[PDB]
């Protein structure tokens, strides 16, 4: 993938969904490495799934970055090295 | 899966191939990346380290050793399997050559002597091959700079560019295409550094990072002075302080 | 130009030669066509 | 029968040969294709290889070729790490035979020694048998040129014009048609890279890919040279032959 | 001094220092007075290890030829190394006489002395590394052509050397030939060549290897295309790309190339009309490097016409900056389109009630005269 | 439902962030409409054997008020020519029918795994069970008004395939 | 599984005996910690307390080797005790023939080249324990080598051995990152086992009494095991400062 490639994914999600002035779109396009856009959109509508815990219908800042975490990965078997081989 | 008869390391594999070499590469794969470039007037080498945990230390592990002045090493694989070998390799190089022509071996026969060892790690029932592939980077006075991929299997071929590990595919028909047999040592440092650099983004620098190169003899390394005849050591490996300097130079 | 080339692939390079006519806007293939189909079919049959 | 142990060489088949030969034939097809050719004159010596990269160093490396002694060379098929323990024991019982009788070991000796070496791993012993496609190549006093072939049966087998590795009888084929009772030097070499055109899977035939080597009684001072000619000067006959 | 390295280091401050006609003597004093011993093939003094520092000279001497008006004498110094070319750097013409070419490219120079060049040291020995190499000089003519903005020569030279360029002299060449060529389709008007052009240098690029400055305008040269096929949430995407490698580039990338970068991604912005997101380029000191002026600020006031729909701030900003705004050709082409989008919508607002109003009364409804909209609404 | 939340406590800290993505959207499906994002169907609740599944299935349904379907993974794969292509089916009618319902199973992973290439060898039912799920749920018409439930020992057991993004977007460990 | 019997690379090129073999370090589910101060090396191991039939005192994961030089071994006990006689015969034996102290960057190689004998011995059982040397250089100061059951040893700031070392990382991590080194403050090493014991709770989230901990000291040339009322003094002296 390309950095500004990728942004025509978060630019189109973003078009259908309500979020703040102040979410980043270019911090989730530099971290983002080797990803497609059914992951991306995930991100975006995880950020509802935050925003509808904390009863706000308008996603914030804060539940853009919380979601990004839970979906950059979906593999539980990763730990680091701790089975060689 | 078929026949195990493949696996056995005293049986001769159905398949012509011996299963066991097939999938000791998959451990090979599954590890690092390592490669090599080799030049007219040089050899570089470079490859990733592992950074385990954020308070291991950077500074204990080496994947380049020093062999003879005049060759060096670097490996991708499991930690054991390349001191286990290198220990006994550095014995027979001493005792096979160093104990009968009083120098440091050169490079084609010291080559030829580790690949001896894997060959007796896949024929004695009950030893398992190793899991390392070591990439020998090394200049004599007669073939000149060599660069020689060594696999578990114990065959050993000369190649100008080549890569292991999990990007050994990927890196070779990078390697094959960007570099020419025409160039310099010093293009060679900058091209080693871009291809491993597209294994893992997060940190180039030199603590997860070694670099080393062939070439002429070091004065300062030579330890004595007064005789112009012995050169200084022809291997220099580059601390990781002198890595930063280099890549801010790329 | 080609090595081996089967029945299959004939009918495949001959599509592909048709894909880039439709790209000039043109009933017919011309020659610069066929050398830029003879490179896809050779690269394709390469693989496995 | 559906039984079958091919774990240990100790085992007899139920056919009555071994399974481990059996598909070691198939490791000689899937190697490059050696063809070697006994002369009145020498011997000559051509063959591929099995690595197809540009980045592996094809002029200053020989994975079949290798030379025992001035007056034998060999070109080995099969499994390269298993190759070299072979051809170093040859070498080595080649220099006693030097150091006892002061004299060059003749073909038919060293051929039937390395036949029972290979032979000694299936007879006893548990140790895994090498599967390889040896060429014998060489001259003496007694019988003159010989070239044997050494299956991984364990025995040897008297030819003219073999070839081994991949389309063995195509190729065995088209050195028979144009066979000379004399074969004469310069018409065993045209006879090589004619061959190699029609076998080889590449039609254009590149020198870096190919080990030329000639042998010829009528060297300096009338004796038995072997000369291995680099890749550079390979391409330099497939102009005269007519391949370029 | 009389030396051929201290010449190089002193005569560098005193052009600033004093002149540069007399750090000009510094120079010639090494090539032609004295240096004379054994023998050598030079032209000019006889020697084997001038060879270095007279070729390092002429390469910062042609620089200043062309800026203080010498170049009229620099174009007759060129054909004169012709035997310097047998002797240093073991031939290598391509290193030399093409580096010779491209100081003309930096500093603004006539085409007259450009053209002369290039078809004066080819005819002398110098050919004999040109052989295989004539496409590089090739090339160059055909580059010439662009600022003469005569395309029918330019493409005269490139189909005749078509059928040599397949594998018979230079793979990487071809992208570097197939670019150029789109542009000589592009002020034609052509889009069945510059796309079928594009194509082969896009497809090819992952064959071959290509600079910097080449890749980047591959995706540069592919977004530029999406102006008359509208589709502008996928134009942009090929600007930023570019962007990123030219400014890597620094001092290799000049002034102007970097401000038509900044102009075609505010471009795009405007058509796809993202008030948010067209600021954020010019805030941004990553995005806008550094670049603003009259007719760049003037680009922002467009896209807030579109806000409120109206044409008297679309005028107002389009006749003052005209020298700057309007300077470039490929907005040029949306500036009608923008006239005709936001009078459309004015429109609407006429035509949505019953018909039959005074036609005055409909100019002042639009901000124009009666004559510039009964023009304009009978148009559409 | 039956069990209530006097037996599932000390999981409150998860449970609230679950009712938020199930509960909402059964009671008031125009919370998510307004934001544009659509509710998770998949939730995997795993954990020892009775330890856990019982429970946390019939107390999600008794706080909602939707009726609570017991629909076990041990009665699909058998000896049958196309079994598990009507249980789905039919499982799917009865949801689509009463719109207040959840559905729950039980030992799913006898269904799951990935074999090799995700295809069938010498299991009939457990490669039917795998798509069809993926088509309900990722195809045109899917559950709004009904989750699905799944309960295993551990999610390293089961098909990679239905632990993608766009059908089960929760793996809710029961300690 | 019909490759699964034996213990070589298998198809899949995973190692299936080296899966068990992490598995066996956390049977008995204990949790340590090493740490460095600047001159001194402080490493403190959790004692379990069985019933009344056992005694606490001799019971010990912390191995002496030889003077400045000490063991954490958390795993299988008699793999444990195995691996302990055997790592003091290389420490004597190459005091003797090279006549030099033996590091524990050398004492944390020479048990990885020795575990892939083990691998080598198709009748030998491969160590199925964490070998965790910690010493006190005379060039390099204060080194942790620990030796993996695969043979895998590197140099660590702050290791840690159980299920915990998660979050035994994470809160070390920003401690060292404050300060911009790997060194504990306050010299004195009566000092350090203070942090070590502070850092330590923390990090595992239950704090243990002088009965469920042991506390090891490794000074320049000289070594200590703190005894049940040595440790207690320093809870107390924790709150003395």
């Amino acid at each position: 993938r390309d950095r500004r490639e990728r942004r025509l994914i978060f630019g189109t999600i973003a078009s259908k969904m309500s979020l703040a002035p102040e979410a980043d779109l270019d911090s989730l396009i530099i971290r983002n490495d080797s990803l497609s856009g059914a992951v991306i959109a995930a991100i975006m509508q995880e950020a509802g799934l935050r925003a509808v815990r904390k009863n706000r219908y308008v996603i914030l800042q804060s539940d853009l970055e919380e979601a990004y975490a839970t979906q950059v990965k979906t593999d539980n078997t990763v730990d680091k090295f701790d089975f060689y081989k | 899966m078929t026949d195990r008869y493949s696996f056995s390391l005293t049986t001769f594999s159905p398949s012509g191939k011996l299963g066991q070499i097939d999938y000791a590469l998959t451990a090979v794969k599954q590890g690092v990346t390592s490669l090599g470039i080799k030049a007219t007037n040089g050899v570089v080498i470079a490859t990733e380290k592992k950074s385990s945990s954020p308070l291991a230390m950077s500074e204990t592990l080496s994947k380049v050793s020093l062999l003879t002045p005049d060759i060096g090493a670097v490996y991708s694989g499991m930690g054991p399997d390349y001191r286990v070998l290198v220990d006994k390799s550095r014995k027979v190089a001493h005792t096979s050559y160093k104990r009968i022509y009083g120098e440091y071996p050169p490079t084609k026969l010291l080559v030829s002597e580790v690949a001896k060892i894997m060959q007796e790690a896949t024929q004695s029932g009950g030893v398992r091959p190793f899991g390392v592939s070591l990439l020998i980077a090394g200049h004599d006075e007669f073939n000149g700079f060599s660069l020689y991929q060594v696999d578990p299997s114990g065959s050993y071929f000369p190649w100008k560019a080549t890569a292991i590990g999990k990007g050994s595919v990927a890196a070779k028909t990078f390697l094959e295409k960007r570099w020419n047999d025409e160039l310099e040592l010093e293009d060679a440092i900058h091209i080693a550094l871009l291809t491993l650099k597209e294994s893992v983004e997060g940190e180039f620098n030199g603590d997860t990072i070694e670099l080393a190169i062939i070439g002429d003899e070091n004065p300062d390394l030579l330890g004595y002075t007064g005789i112009p005849t012995d050169k200084g050591p022809r291997f220099r490996k580059l601390t990781s302080q002198e890595i930063n300097d280099r890549l801010e130079a790329l | 130009k080609m090595n081996g080339c089967s029945g299959a692939d004939v009918k495949g390079v001959c599509t592909e030669a048709g894909m880039y006519a439709l790209r000039e806007r043109r009933i017919h293939v011309t020659q610069e066509d066929f050398e830029l189909a003879v490179g896809k079919v050779m690269n394709k049959n390469q693989e496995t | 029968g559906s039984r079958r142990y091919d774990s240990r060489t100790t085992i007899f088949s139920p056919e009555g040969r071994l399974y481990q030969v059996e598909y070691a034939l198939e490791s000689i097809s899937h190697a490059g294709t050696a063809i070697g050719i006994m002369a009145s004159d020498g011997i000559v010596l051509a063959a591929e290889r099995k690595v197809t990269s540009t980045l592996l160093e094809q002029d200053t490396s020989t994975e079949k070729l290798y030379k025992l002694n001035d007056k034998i060379a060999v070109a080995v098929a099969g499994l390269t790490a298993d190759a070299e323990i072979l051809i170093n024991t040859a070498r080595i019982h080649a220099q006693n035979y030097l150091k006892t009788y002061n004299e060059d070991i003749p073909v038919e000796i060293l051929v039937r020694r390395l036949s029972d070496i290979k032979q000694g791993y299936t007879q006893h012993g548990g140790l895994r048998p090498f599967g390889v496609s040896f060429i014998y190549a060489g001259y003496d006093d007694r019988y003159g040129y010989q070239l044997y072939t050494s299956n991984p049966s364990g025995n040897y087998t008297g030819w003219k014009a073999i070839s081994v590795g991949a389309n063995t009888s195509a190729a065995q084929t088209l050195l028979q048609m144009d066979y000379k009772d004399d074969m004469k030097v310069d018409d065993a070499i045209e006879l090589a890279l004619k061959t190699l055109s029609k076998t080889t899977d590449s039609s254009a035939l590149t020198y870096d890919r190919l080990e030329f080597a000639t042998i010829r009684k009528g060297a300096n001072d009338g004796e038995v040279y072997q000369k291995i000619f680099k890749p550079q000067e390979i391409k330099d006959i497939l102009v005269k032959t007519g391949i370029t | 001094m009389s030396l051929p390295g201290s010449k190089l280091e002193e005569a560098r401050r005193l052009v600033n220092e004093k002149q540069y006609n007399e750090a000009e003597q510094v120079y010639l004093s090494l090539l032609d007075k004295d240096s004379s011993q054994s023998s050598a093939a030079a032209g000019a003094s006889v020697d084997d290890k001038r060879r270095n520092e007279q070729e390092t000279s002429i390469l910062e001497l042609g620089q200043l030829y062309v800026t203080m008006g010498a170049k009229d004498k620099l174009r007759e110094f060129i054909p004169h190394s012709t035997e310097y070319m047998m002797q240093f750097a073991k031939s290598k013409t391509v290193k030399v006489l093409k580096t010779l070419i491209e100081k003309f490219e930096q500093v603004p120079d006539s085409l007259d002395d450009q053209i002369f060049v290039c078809e004066k040291s080819i005819e002398f020995a110098k050919r004999e590394k040109r052989v295989f190499l004539k496409h590089s000089l090739s090339i160059k003519l055909a580059t010439l052509h662009y600022q003469k903005k005569q395309y029918k020569d330019s493409l005269a030279l490139i189909n005749d050397l078509l059928r040599e360029f397949k594998k018979l002299d230079d793979k990487p060449s071809l992208v570097d030939v197939h670019l150029l060529e789109s542009k000589v389709y592009h002020k034609l008007r052509n889009l069945a060549k510059s796309k079928a052009s594009l194509t082969a240098a896009r497809t090819a690029a992952n064959s071959i290897y290509c600079p910097t400055q080449t890749v980047a305008e591959l995706d540069l040269m592919s977004g530029i295309l999406h102006c008359e096929d509208k589709d502008y949430k996928t134009a942009f995407s090929y600007f930023f790309e570019s962007f990123e490698s030219y400014h890597n580039l620094t001092t290799h990338n000049s002034y102007e190339k970097a401000c038509q970068v900044l102009k075609y991604m505010l471009l795009s912005k405007i058509m796809l009309n993202l008030i948010d997101d067209v600021k954020n380029i010019l805030n941004a000191k990553y995005t806008k490097e550094t670049y603003q002026s009259r007719g760049i600020d003037a680009m922002k006031a467009v896209a807030e016409a579109y806000n409120n729909r109206s044409l008297l701030d679309f005028n107002t900003a389009l006749k003052q900056y005209e020298k700057e705004l309007m300077g470039d050709e490929l907005t040029r082409s949306h500036f009608n389109a923008l006239y005709d989008t936001l009078l459309e919508s004015n429109l609407c607002k006429i035509i949505e009630p019953f018909e039959c109003v005074e036609i005055s009364h409909i100019s002042k409804i639009i901000g124009l005269d009666t004559q510039q909209v009964e023009g304009k609404l009978s148009q559409m | 439902g039956e069990i209530t939340f006097d037996g599932i406590g000390g999981l409150t800290e998860q449970i609230r962030e679950l009712r938020e993505v199930i509960e909402l959207p059964l009671k008031n499906p125009e919370i998510f409409q307004r934001v544009g994002i659509k509710p998770p169907k998949g939730v995997l609740l795993y954990g020892p054997p009775g330890t856990g599944k019982t429970l946390l299935a019939k107390a999600v349904a008794a706080t909602i008020g939707a009726n609570f379907i017991f629909s076990p993974a041990s009665g699909i794969v058998d000896k049958y020519i196309g079994e598990s292509a009507r249980i789905i089916r039919e499982m799917f009618a009865y949801a689509k029918e009463h719109e207040p319902c959840i559905i729950f199973m039980d030992e799913v992973d006898a269904i799951g795994g990935r074999r090799f290439s995700e295809g069938t060898s010498a299991d009939r039912e457990i490669q039917r069970t795998l798509m069809e799920l993926l088509t309900q749920m990722d195809g045109f018409d899917n559950l709004g008004q009904t989750k699905i439930i799944m309960a295993t020992n551990r999610p390293d057991t089961l098909d990679p395939a239905l632990l993608r993004p766009g059908r089960l977007d929760r793996k809710v460990e029961i300690p | 599984g019909y490759d699964r019997h034996i213990t070589i690379f298998s198809p899949e090129g995973r190692l299936y005996q080296v899966e068990y073999a992490f598995k066996a370090t956390n049977q008995t589910n204990i949790n340590s910690l090493a740490v460095r101060g600047k001159d001194c090396t402080v490493v403190i191991s959790q004692k379990k307390v069985p019933d009344k039939l056992l005694d606490p005192t001799t019971v010990s994961y912390i191995f002496c080797i030889s003077r400045t030089i000490g063991m954490v071994v958390n795993g299988p006990i008699p793999d444990a005790r195995n691996a302990a006689l055997r790592a003091k015969a290389e420490a004597a034996e190459f005091r003797y023939k090279y006549g030099y102290d033996m590091p524990c960057d050398v004492l944390a190689k020479r048990m990885a080249n020795l575990s892939q004998i083990y691998t080598q011995r198709a009748y030998m059982r491969p160590l199925g324990v964490i070998l965790t040397f910690v010493s006190v250089d005379e060039e390099l100061g204060p080194s942790i080598y620990k030796t993996d059951p695969a043979g895998y040893y590197v140099g660590y700031k702050a290791t840690a051995t159980g299920p915990k070392q998660q979050e035994i990382t994470t809160n070390l991590e920003n401690h060292f990152k404050k300060s911009k080194i790997d060194h504990i403050n306050e010299e004195s090493w009566e000092k350090v086992v203070e942090f070590a014991i502070t850092h330590m709770i923390d990090a595992l989230g239950t704090e243990f009494s002088k009965n469920d901990l042991e506390v090891g000291v490794a000074t320049k040339d000289k070594f200590f095991t703190l005894s049940a009322e040595n440790i207690e003094e320093r809870l107390v002296a924790i709150a003395e400062q």
